[PDB]
């Protein structure tokens, strides 16, 4: 079993370009308006991205029209899925999902919540997992058609060119190897924090983008002072407007840089979300014959897991 | 961040006044001119009122029943217009359908459709 | 079922026409591209009316009203604003173009694998088991009609991984064993079509002491009746 | 109601929704209802009157209105409209029975007027229409075309009406104006009336599709000064 991690969404940062440039300043705002749509279109660009981030999450996880549930009796032919199935006694998440979550961490800058909260993603991954375990690929293509798990594996083995009698004759061995492999995933994730570096990296890049944007407020940009209130307190309008104009150009330029970087970065995340959606559709709901698409080896099955800002797949 | 009062030797923190974007939830003017207003990331004490993680929602009635999402607000909450007023609800993710799994039973299609 | 299949297909196409005629938003993706490009230019043109700190948005008023030593300064402000406006516009067009390029690459991929061939990729060509697809032209884009096979009415059958004949374990060559409560049959995986279990449907490997859940049955041998007759 | 809209300029526009900021009468605001008091002029005045017998004849605009400085006297006497900007001496209570720098000489009905004085120019807009209503102004929409533009250079802070009528005051609010194929304004949105109007102005459309839109920014205001 191998683990593959793909980012799905960004933090939904929204910036008030007027407050950022001209915070509580009528004189500055009147000058800012001389730039027309330069401010407004930035608010629009960021809004568009925030919407896209919810779209990305839905395309990846909301691939099932029903919420499937496993039976109270885990009679899956010796295959132990309790480490990837949700724990009802707790946030309805699996042991591995909790491990994944525990390893990733006034300037007009606000952050909007995602439409789908962590427990809702957990419900989608639970449904997809329950589907994968009890009905194979049919919950994907049509109705969820129950099949004995060992029998489902028989189909998965024929799908890679290995006659299903191999599975049945070695069913105890296969179940034991599977159960061991999942246990190894728990240890790998618990021990190595860097295992989820891709998700942490997205968080770190976005954090830096905002820290840079805020620090730019301290810049003078040729003005006598980086503080708008000090310019207004010290100078009469005939000159104050000149000093303010210098700050507006610098701060407006700073936002344009920020927004451009967010849009380019968003394109990268979107591409990853599209890939993640593709893998879930072809790797989890089906049986990919694409080499190294679902990890090294011949693909038998995979299970999705939720994670902060992304999805983690366990490829069997 | 903070200042020293020049008359009294005490230090005071300055917390900028509450603010946030304002979004309007509209059923569509072809059906209704009634709207609900969301004050983003603020407490209702500063602004038929529902406090949600996304902000303070005013004018929408909170309903305990789950429904498929129509106009999204955020943090699991969506709005809709129903028999009439604007309501807010936790969105449903899908229909619940347990699978009749057992170790000796298989479901096999007997018919099909072309779509 | 050829008549049934052809009729279901013909009906489905008629449904596509009604869907497209009834709701314009069906093509919202193409309309959205048009709307964003139109908005990008309306924004660009509107910026020509902004002062950007200049005395006037009108270049001719600056030139005819102010002496050159001052007019040049006011013009530099308009140039910076207008040049910056183009830079903003162009950057947005390049980023938006990247999105469209990715869509075009996907569209090309689908046509090659979905239309020219028969994709085996799940949900690549819509929900269901992909059979075939047909391209259609559209404003600034492509529309595909994906024809898929979707399982429909189903039944609950008892099953088994193998059956015991002479102690030998018989497995299906290409199907699953089923039971209607009294008799065992072998049927193709995606369509109930029960057949008598014979040596021509199954193969032997190993025995009854190994396979978990193996059940007792009788496997018919088409050769024996011929040898006896 | 929805009256107090006038053409902000002399530009023809058609089949378009145009957003502009000018001094307009806020929608659904209160107007003082009269059956000759001196009223404030503020930033401009919305004046409307209804007639049966041509009772209202004119207006006086100025500051002191007592032969101390310049003021505008606009009076329609029988058949001829007379406009003068002389340093006039007015009566204690001026009425009509049955130094000069500028001079010009030319219920069943409703006569609406907008009087604003910007940068020395006195702008007069007006609209005439038949009505059938005694109790109040009619509900409906029309826009007032400009008729007169006087280069007076005179400060106006107060005015009085010379003889029912209504007086409102204009405010610097944004409106979305709907122009038809013929260049007229057939509708309008007061962008600060309510959250739906804010949405319409943000989207620049008189009708909006279902969904959630960001239209503004909420800010808690200071109440004291330290
Ligand atoms: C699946 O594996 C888990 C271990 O990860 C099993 O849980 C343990 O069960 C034993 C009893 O057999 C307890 O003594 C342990 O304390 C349990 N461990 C934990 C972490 O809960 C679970 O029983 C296995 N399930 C199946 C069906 O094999
Ligand atoms: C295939 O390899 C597996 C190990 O990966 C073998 O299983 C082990 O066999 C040894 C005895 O030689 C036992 O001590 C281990 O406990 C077994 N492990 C498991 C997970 O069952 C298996 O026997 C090998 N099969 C063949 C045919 O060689
Ligand atoms: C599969 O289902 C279709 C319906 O979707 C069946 O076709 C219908 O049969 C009824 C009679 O029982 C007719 O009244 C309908 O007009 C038929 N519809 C169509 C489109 O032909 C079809 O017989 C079923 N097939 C099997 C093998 O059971
Ligand atoms: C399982 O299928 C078999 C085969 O169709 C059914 O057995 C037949 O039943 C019919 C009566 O409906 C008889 O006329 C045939 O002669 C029987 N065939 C044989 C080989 O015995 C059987 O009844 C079905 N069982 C159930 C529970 O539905
Ligand atoms: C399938 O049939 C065989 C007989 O052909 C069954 O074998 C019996 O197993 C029990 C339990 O060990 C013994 O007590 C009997 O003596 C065996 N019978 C004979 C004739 O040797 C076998 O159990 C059956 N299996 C299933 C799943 O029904
Ligand atoms: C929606 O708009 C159409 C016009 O396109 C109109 O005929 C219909 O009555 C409207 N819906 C409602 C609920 O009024
Ligand atoms: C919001 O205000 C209430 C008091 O009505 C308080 O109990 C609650 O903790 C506040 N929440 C936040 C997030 O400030
Ligand atoms: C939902 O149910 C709880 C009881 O569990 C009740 O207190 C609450 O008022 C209900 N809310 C609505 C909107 O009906
Ligand atoms: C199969 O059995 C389950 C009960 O375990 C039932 O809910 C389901 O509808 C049955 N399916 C069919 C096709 O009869
Ligand atoms: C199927 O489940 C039943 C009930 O627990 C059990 O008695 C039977 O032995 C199981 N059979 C197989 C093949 O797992
Ligand atoms: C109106 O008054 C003017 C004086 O301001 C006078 O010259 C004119 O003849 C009068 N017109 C009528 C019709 O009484
Ligand atoms: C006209 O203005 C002059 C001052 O320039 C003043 O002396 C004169 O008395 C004024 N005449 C009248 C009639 O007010
Ligand atoms: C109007 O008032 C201003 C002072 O705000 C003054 O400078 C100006 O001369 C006045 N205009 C007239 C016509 O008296
Ligand atoms: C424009 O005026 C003509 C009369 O010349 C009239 O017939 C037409 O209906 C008017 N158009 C609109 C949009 O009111």
């Amino acid at each position: 079993v191998t683990t593959e991690i793909l980012p799905v969404s960004m933090t939904k940062t929204s910036v008030d370009c007027t407050m950022y440039i001209c915070g509580d300043s009528t004189e500055c705002s009147n000058l800012l308006l001389q730039y027309g749509s330069f401010c407004t279109q930035l608010n629009r660009a960021l809004t568009g991205i925030a919407v896209e981030q919810d779209k990305n999450t839905q395309e990846v996880f909301a691939q099932v029209k029903q919420i499937y549930k496993t039976p109270p009796i885990k009679d899956f032919g010796g295959f132990n899925f309790s480490q990837i199935l949700p724990d009802p006694s707790k946030s309805k998440r699996s042991f591995i999902e909790d491990l994944l979550f525990n390893k990733v961490t006034f300037n007009g800058l606000t952050v909007l919540p995602p439409l789908l909260t962590d427990e809702m993603i957990a419900q989608y991954t639970s449904a997809l997992l329950a589907g994968t375990i009890t009905s194979g690929w049919t919950f994907g293509a049509g109705a969820a058609l129950q099949i004995p798990f060992a029998m489902q594996m028989a189909y998965r083995f024929n799908g890679i060119g290995v006659t299903q009698n191999v599975l049945y004759e070695n069913q105890k061995l296969i179940a034991n190897q599977f159960n061991s492999a999942i246990g190894k995933i728990q240890d790998s994730l618990s021990s190595t924090a860097s295992a989820l570096g891709k998700l942490q990296d997205v968080v770190n890049q976005n954090a830096q983008a905002l820290n840079t944007l805020v620090k730019q407020l301290s810049s003078n940009f040729g003005a006598i002072s980086s503080v708008l209130n000090d310019i207004l307190s010290r100078l009469d309008p005939p000159e104050a407007e000149v000093q303010i104009d210098r700050l507006i150009t610098g701060r407006l330029q700073s936002l344009q840089t920020y927004v451009t970087q967010q849009l380019i970065r968003a394109a990268e995340i979107r591409a990853s979300a599209n890939l993640a959606a593709t893998k879930m559709s072809e790797c989890v709901l089906g049986q990919s014959k694409r080499v190294d698409f679902c990890g090294k080896g011949y693909h038998l099955m995979s299970f999705p897991q939720s994670a902060p800002h992304g999805v983690v797949f366990l490829h069997v | 961040d903070a200042v020293r009062d020049p008359q009294t030797l005490e230090i005071l923190d300055i917390t900028p006044c509450s603010f946030g974007g304002v979004s309007v939830i509209t059923p569509g003017t072809n059906t209704s001119n009634e709207v609900a207003v969301l004050y983003q990331d603020v407490n209702c004490t500063e602004v038929n009122v529902f406090q949600t993680r996304a902000g303070c929602l005013i004018g929408a009635e909170h309903v305990n029943n789950s429904y498929e999402c129509d106009i999204p607000i955020g943090a699991g909450i969506c709005a809709s217009y129903q028999t009439q007023s604007i309501i807010a609800y936790t969105m449903s993710l899908g229909a619940e359908n347990s699978v009749a799994y057992s170790n000796n039973s298989i479901a096999i299609p007997t018919n099909f459709t072309i779509s | 079922n050829q008549k049934l299949i052809a009729n279901q297909f013909n009906s489905a196409i008629g449904k596509i026409q009604d869907s497209l005629s009834s709701t314009a938003s069906a093509l919202g993706k193409l309309q959205d591209v048009v709307n964003q490009n139109a908005q990008a230019l309306n924004t660009l043109v509107k910026q020509l009316s902004s002062n950007f700190g200049a005395i006037s948005s009108v270049l001719n008023d600056i030139l005819s009203r102010l002496d050159p030593p001052e007019a040049e300064v006011q013009i530099d402000r308009l140039i910076t604003g207008r040049l910056q406006s183009l830079q903003t516009y162009v950057t947005q067009q390049l980023i938006r173009a990247a999105e469209i390029r990715a869509s075009a690459n996907l569209a090309a991929t689908k046509m090659s694998e979905c239309v020219l061939g028969q994709s085996k990729r799940v949900d690549f060509c819509g929900k269901g088991y992909h059979l075939m697809s047909f391209p259609q032209s559209a404003p600034h884009g492509v529309v595909f009609l994906h024809v898929t096979y979707v399982p429909a009415q189903e039944k609950n059958f008892t099953t088994a991984p193998a059956i015991c004949h002479d102690g030998k374990a018989h497995f299906p060559r290409e199907g699953v064993f089923v039971s209607n409560g009294t008799h065992w049959f072998v049927t193709q995986r995606n369509f109930y079509e029960p057949q008598i279990i014979t040596t021509d449907n199954t193969f032997v490997s190993g025995n009854c002491d190994v396979v978990i859940g193996i059940v007792n049955n009788t496997v018919y041998d088409p050769l024996q009746p011929e040898l006896d007759s | 109601f929805t009256r107090g809209v006038y053409y902000p300029d002399k530009v023809f526009r058609s089949s378009v929704l145009h957003s502009t900021q000018d001094l307009f009468l806020p929608f659904f605001s209160n107007v003082t209802w009269f059956h000759n008091p001196v009223l404030p002029f503020n930033d401009g005045v919305y004046f409307a009157s209804t007639e049966k017998s041509n009772i209202i004849r004119g207006w006086i605009f100025g500051t002191t209105l007592d032969s101390k400085t310049q003021s505008l006297l606009i009076v329609n006497n029988a058949t001829n409209v007379v406009i003068k900007v002389c340093e006039f001496q007015f009566c204690n209570d001026p009425f009509l029975g049955v130094n000069c720098t500028f001079e010009y000489v030319s219920f069943k009905n409703l006569r609406e007027f907008v009087f604003k004085n910007i940068d020395g120019y006195f702008k007069i807009y007006s609209k005439h229409t038949p009505i059938n209503l005694v109790r109040d102004l009619p509900q409906g929409f029309s826009a007032l075309e400009p008729l007169v533009d006087l280069p007076i250079g005179i400060n106006i802070t107060r005015f009085q009406t010379l003889l029912a009528y209504y007086v409102g005051y204009l405010q610097p609010r944004t409106f979305l104006l709907k122009y038809n194929e013929n260049g007229t304004i057939t509708d309008a949105v007061d962008c600060a009336l309510d959250p739906l109007s804010e949405t319409k102005c943000t989207l620049k459309s008189f009708t909006v599709e279902k969904g959630i839109y960001q239209t503004s920014n909420f800010r808690v205001q200071p109440t004291e000064s330290i």
